[PDB]
């Protein structure tokens, strides 16, 4: 969930400015252009912050969106609207550059999405712009700039 | 005739007259396509449902 | 003279099967109600889905490239575009205005989502397509990631027409 | 070295001609450009004017910059720069590009790519052709006309 549904039991202290950012709840990139193409998906899971593929049902229902990568890597999840269930997906073709989720890495590495939609070191997919930064046991984001596919 | 455009009022009537026939066609069958054999549905919220379905 | 006459209808057919948009004289209006299956046609320009910022480059053709992909020939004259596909393949052509001759074409940089030409009725949903040297898309060495959508429509004797995405290319 | 030259001229331009007045170095954007084109602007390493940039990583104490290079580490084509800020206009390699290069010091519809100096060589990885011949502008300073789509398969 990219919103924290447990209500918070202080106000927080809105004194600072440095360091704010570093939170799940971060939707979309730290530098956007107005010429960005942005699709919206049928989401199968949560691919929220992950590399997403096309997969199609049976024929019955139209395609969707679902968490993964590798030669089956179609875009980047950068927003999800979780009443009608849509994926925000920005198309390989364009490039982004913020926040994604990191598997549990140093600026300059170059990383590559796997069958999760989870960035790895290593065809390359992204470079590091900095190191892995926790938020839960298991949660790491990482930011990172996508220019599409090259070997 | 060639390029096949048209004034926006009536290209708006036409598309208009569309999206009408095809709210129609959801709010009889609870499904939204634009297939004759039925497939590749809109994937829809829980809740909706037409008198058919 | 009526053999005249038969033989210029029949070159006339044969060339406007090669046509987007042919003009023709009929004596009946055609009736089409039906809202669904209303789309598939060899007249239907664009893309099912069509952003604003999308990048369109018209350019002058050679033959007929509509609804195929597009590499760059250069030839004294300004370099034109012809249908091919291979490692040569430089964009899609969406649009074509026969009177000026010019070809509007999406670049291999931007992703597309549309009906194009197929080489045969041998594709199914979810199968890697490859343009070959005429421009049609062939069911599989993929140079692009292209994957079909939906099944392979004939309108034609040899017009098959199928939706397909195209997101870039492979590596 | 610079986009504009900074020794002064010593004589008035002739402006009577339309014809090949567009090969100079300070033509910068490019030949034919998209009202729909996305452009970023990054601190500059040097000069990657006209050339092929990459991505430089410091020591961290502060932001990364762009400098000359390619191969597989090629990032986007430079296309201008404002020397007062030491800013480099850059397109992305995700977007094509139509416009005046440099080249290493080639016929019309030859395969191109990018060095380790950012600079335009015939051949791999990038999608460059080039659309027409080598113009001289100094001795050692060569440019051409090319278009870049996108990478190729390895």
């Amino acid at each position: 969930m990219k919103n924290p549904q447990q209500d918070s039991g202080l106000l927080s202290n809105s004194i600072d400015f440095r360091d704010q950012n570093l939170i799940f709840s971060n939707s979309g990139g730290v530098c956007t252009s107005s010429k960005d193409k942005i699709e919206n998906y049928p989401a199968k899971g949560y691919p929220y912050k992950r590399g997403v593929k096309l997969s199609f049902g049976d024929g019955t229902t139209e395609l969707e969106v679902e968490a993964g990568g590798g030669d089956d890597l179609y875009g980047v999840c950068s927003d999800i609207d979780e009443f009608s269930g849509m994926a925000t997906v920005i198309p390989i073709t364009n490039n982004f550059t913020g926040y994604l989720t990191l598997k549990k890495v140093n600026p300059g590495d170059k990383l590559n999405f796997n069958q999760h939609g989870e960035l790895e070191k290593v065809s390359v997919n992204a470079i590091a712009l900095s190191k892995a930064h926790k938020l839960t046991e298991d949660l790491f984001i990482v930011l990172a700039s996508v220019f599409g596919n090259r070997a | 005739i060639n390029n096949n455009l048209l004034p926006f009022a009536q290209a708006y009537k036409l598309a208009s007259s569309e999206i009408i026939k095809l709210i129609n066609h959801f709010v009889l069958t609870g499904t939204v396509s634009i297939q004759k054999d039925g497939k590749n549905q809109k994937r829809l919220l829980p809740n909706m449902y037409g008198l058919l379905n | 003279t009526t053999q005249l006459v038969k033989e210029y209808q029949e070159k006339r057919s044969k060339l406007e099967k090669f046509m987007k948009n042919p003009q023709h004289d009929a004596s009946l209006l055609s009736n089409s109600n039906e809202f669904r299956d209303k789309n598939v046609e060899f007249f239907a320009s664009g893309g099912t889905r069509t952003s604003k910022f999308d990048k369109l480059e018209n350019h002058p053709f050679l033959g007929y490239p509509y609804k195929r992909g597009v590499k760059r020939v250069i030839q004294h004259y300004e370099p034109h575009v012809e249908a091919g596909g291979g490692e040569d393949l430089y964009g899609i052509c969406i649009d074509i205005d026969e009177f000026s001759k010019t070809a509007t074409i999406v670049p291999i940089t931007n992703n597309f989502e549309g009906y194009l030409v197929a080489k045969d009725s041998t594709v199914k949903v979810k199968d890697k397509l490859i343009f070959n040297k005429d421009g049609a898309l062939e069911k599989v060495k993929a140079t692009i990631n292209a994957t079909a959508l939906t099944d392979a429509k004939q309108i034609s004797n040899e017009v098959y027409l199928v939706k397909v995405a195209v997101f870039g290319n492979k590596a």
